[PDB]
RNA sequence: UAGGGACGGUCGGGGGCAUCAGUAUUCAAUUGUCAGAGGUGAAAUUCUUGGAUUUAUUGAAGACUAACUACUGCGAAAGCAUUUGCCAAGGACGUUUUCAUUAAUCAAGAACGAAAGUUAGGGGAUCGAAGAUGAUCAGAUACCGUCGUAGUCUUAA
């Protein structure tokens, strides 16, 4: 393959813009033991790459973060931010230095970047709520995370608030704790008491984190309660295929009763 | 030879304070918040309720000893009216007239330096 | 819109006070001009320290003529060229913060003007087809 | 002793020299001293020795604002009395553009002025729309309802349903 | 005294990023003091002797840029007011600089955003974020493929 500071010249004629294989070629020349030519290739990357296609330059300016986060340095890393800015959006450019710090394992860089997330992005939009809580799962501590991202679910919108809370619990469900990922959906289930989008959530999470007796019960009662013969027969079709998948056949035809009692009124 | 305290008094629409402290204003002495002296639920910011917590006050502080009162006259500023209720008059009235010597009026009302409405 | 431009003066003739060599002013535009610089900047030069008015009067015939008899053309006429790194500098300060909308209409604004003179000079055939802007 | 002062626009001073004579009769009646200042362009207002009421200097300091902010001087007298006092409400950030703030603004005055007169005779106030503000004397009940009625027209409720609940409350309060 | 481009000193609350400041508001901590304090035309829900309200010292949060602020400025319009720096840009003027008709008006198409979802009853046929399922890559909930909830439909606020 192109893995030199000629060869990778020479076999690049055919496609200037070649991201991929440029990274590659950087990666090579690093394994290669050439830091210079290889940050020579990972800068003119975006220079041989077009202007107008915004991800090209991104993904070279992630192939230069992940260079100086292997084998280069923090103020290599800031300039591949700066350049990660200069190659597209801010937010988006400082999250892919909290990736770059994750890569690298810098839990105090980690929390520096999240926390310079969740003071702009935080008080922007619910993705810096996303990664905070991301970044103190990765380091357990669920309390910290939930608090996290409600301070941030304060600063930002309450109307996308719902479905972070959704998400909290589908996260705590996923790699957290089980009682407060239902306490999560039953706050969700509150907040959204018209809409069984929580409903429908809590029952897929719990079922995923493998609470059938959680999930199909739920799912029934969600069934049975205040719906159309649609929203009774998937919520009850659902519970059904948990409970079978369980191993509870009366239940699964129990659940059809309570969608034939709620279907006729 | 006059000791001062300070008036801290706090004219809002709806309510008169009067709360003198010390020069500093980490020590309080004497607060008699009008919707006390006489309520009716609607009399509380109104000049008798002012003036009867204002006589009060200044009788407890001749009673501590402090003769004279820098007086600081605060509305209810913030995002909302910033103009002293009914009371603000009545209480340093009061206070003037009920043997406590006046100094140093002004105002400190929190003009809200470019607020929160939208 | 505003009249902002120059008057060029009744005279065709040389100043009389111009004791300057007719040939040297060439030599000194050669000078300037394969030392590496525009003809605008030719014209002002000259016109501001080795004073001569404008140098269709002085000399025989325009600068940028001048330059392609004396072998020193340029690749891209100036209009073009100037227009085609202003064009390129903003695309780079777009791909950058991708949140300057305005600089994106203007990007437009400066692309279409391209365009214009662009076709201009491809049916005059100064620079020939196959040229589309990169 | 104290000492308070406003400066006022230049345009002033013609009007400001003329009721000067009767400024100086309304604040010695209250035995407290005024000067205005022609060359600076300001009205100070200091309390003397023969002072006794404590509270005239803030009237006084309103009174002198007043006249700074352009109500004349028959109408701005009544701030020497007990039962009246100031407001400014402040209406400029409300509403993103000109267009829509102006056309509000005008809403708040009224075709020939009617909704803003038939407020002062509800209100018992005397009100002045002006620039990106809206001045008001008054009774406090009277300030409390003018408040309420500005800073819900520049929301998008006509200030003619304020004047219809006004008129309302008030022949509801007289049983 | 058509048009375009260069230059020069600039001009502007034009834009993007970063930085800095301001005092309110809200919350928390620490005191001091005691019985009430919101709010209203009156009241009430609410807050309250593990001390509220007020006062003082802080800290944190998200906004926002009071006056100055104008029949003023800038932007193609929507719109844009704290400082400083960077990134490009724009306009008027000055010009004895340059090119030489390079021009004017508007049918498709787009970036913009002032430009939206306040609470409730109801039908869900389709689609369907949220949730889950198999391979790609040191790393892939997107890519490819489906089950599937609100919503997508309606009516008043």
């Amino acid at each position: 393959a192109p893995e030199s500071v000629a060869d990778f010249e020479r076999l690049l004629i055919g496609n200037p813009n070649s991201s991929v294989v440029w990274m590659n070629y950087m990666a090579f020349q690093l394994q290669l033991s050439e830091i210079e030519k290889a940050r020579e290739l990972a800068e003119r990357a975006l220079k041989t790459i077009n202007f107008r296609e915004e991800a090209e330059k991104l993904n070279i300016w992630i192939a230069m973060l992940n260079l100086e986060n292997t084998f280069g340095t923090e103020e290599t890393l800031e300039e591949v931010f700066s350049r990660a800015c200069q190659y597209m959006d801010s937010y988006t450019i400082h999250t892919k230095l909290l990736g770059i710090y994750e890569i690298s394992e810098k839990f105090d860089k980690a929390a520096e970047l999240f926390k310079a997330t969740a003071k702009k992005f935080g008080g922007e939009k619910v993705s810096i709520w996303v990664s905070w809580g991301d970044f103190l799962i990765s380091h357990n501590e669920e309390q910290e995370a939930r608090t996290i991202l409600g301070n941030a679910l304060k600063a930002l919108p309450k109307r996308n608030h719902i479905e972070v809370v959704r998400k909290f619990a589908q996260l705590e469900f996923a790699k957290g704790d089980p009682e407060r990922g239902r306490s999560l959906f039953e706050g969700l289930v509150a907040d959204a008491p018209k809409r069984i989008d929580l409903w429908n959530v809590y029952v897929d999470q719990e079922v995923k984190a493998k609470d059938k007796k959680k999930v199909e019960d739920l799912f029934e009662r969600i069934i049975t309660k205040k719906i159309t013969r649609k929203q009774a027969k998937f919520f009850f079709n659902k519970w059904l295929q948990f409970e079978e998948s369980e191993g509870d056949e009366k239940t699964i035809e129990y659940v059809k009763a309570k969608a034939t009692e709620y279907v006729a009124s | 030879s006059q000791v001062f305290g300070v008036a801290r008094i706090y004219a809002s629409f709806n309510d008169t304070f009067v709360h003198v402290t010390d020069l500093s204003g980490k020590e309080t002495i004497a607060r008699v918040t009008g919707g006390m002296k006489v309520k009716a639920d609607r009399d509380e910011s109104s000049p008798y309720a002012a003036m009867l917590a204002a006589q009060d006050v200044a009788a407890k502080c001749k009673e501590v000893g402090i003769t004279a009162v820098h007086v600081k006259i605060r509305a209810t500023g913030g995002t909302r009216t910033k103009t002293p209720g009914p009371g603000g008059q009545a209480a340093l009235r009061a206070l003037a007239r009920s043997g406590l010597r006046i100094g140093r009026i002004e105002d400190v009302t929190p003009v809200p330096s470019d607020s929160t409405r939208k | 819109k505003g009249i902002s431009s120059s008057a060029i003066p009744y005279s065709r003739n040389a100043p009389a006070w111009f004791k300057l060599s007719s040939e040297s002013v060439i030599e000194q535009i050669v000078k300037y001009a394969r030392k590496g610089l525009t003809p605008s900047q030719i014209g002002v030069l000259l016109r501001d320290a080795h004073g001569v008015t404008q140098a269709r009067v002085i000399t025989g015939n325009k600068i940028m003529r001048i330059l392609k008899s004396n072998g020193l053309a340029p690749e891209i006429p100036e209009d073009l060229y100037y227009l085609i790194k202003k064009a390129v500098s903003v695309r780079k300060h777009l791909e950058r913060n991708r949140k300057d909308k305005d600089a994106k209409f203007r990007l437009i604004l400066i692309e279409s003007r391209i365009h214009r003179l662009a076709r201009y000079y491809r049916t005059v055939a100064v620079l020939p087809p196959n040229w589309k802007y990169e | 002793e104290s000492s308070f002062m406003t400066l006022f626009p230049k345009y002033r001073e013609s009007y400001l020299k003329t009721i000067w004579n009767d400024v100086t009769r309304a604040l010695d009646k209250h035995n407290i001293a005024c000067v205005l200042d022609l060359v600076e362009g300001s009205m100070t207002v200091k309390t003397t020795r023969k002072t006794y009421d404590p509270a005239i200097i803030l009237k006084a300091r309103d009174l002198i604002k007043l006249l700074a902010r352009s109500v004349p001087f028959p109408q701005a007298v009544k701030i020497l009395q007990d039962d009246m006092a100031c407001d400014v409400i402040k209406i400029g950030n409300f509403v993103t553009n000109k267009e829509r703030f102006v056309k509000r603004r005008q809403r708040l005055v009224g075709p020939n002025g009617n909704t803003l007169k038939a407020l002062e005779l509800l209100t018992k106030c005397y009100i002045l729309v002006q620039g990106n503000t809206v001045s008001a004397m008054g009774p406090f009940k009277g300030l409390k309802e003018v408040r309420r009625v500005v800073e819900d027209c520049m929301k998008n409720i006509h200030p003619i349903y304020h004047i219809k609940e006004l008129m309302i409350k008030r022949e509801l309060a007289k049983r």
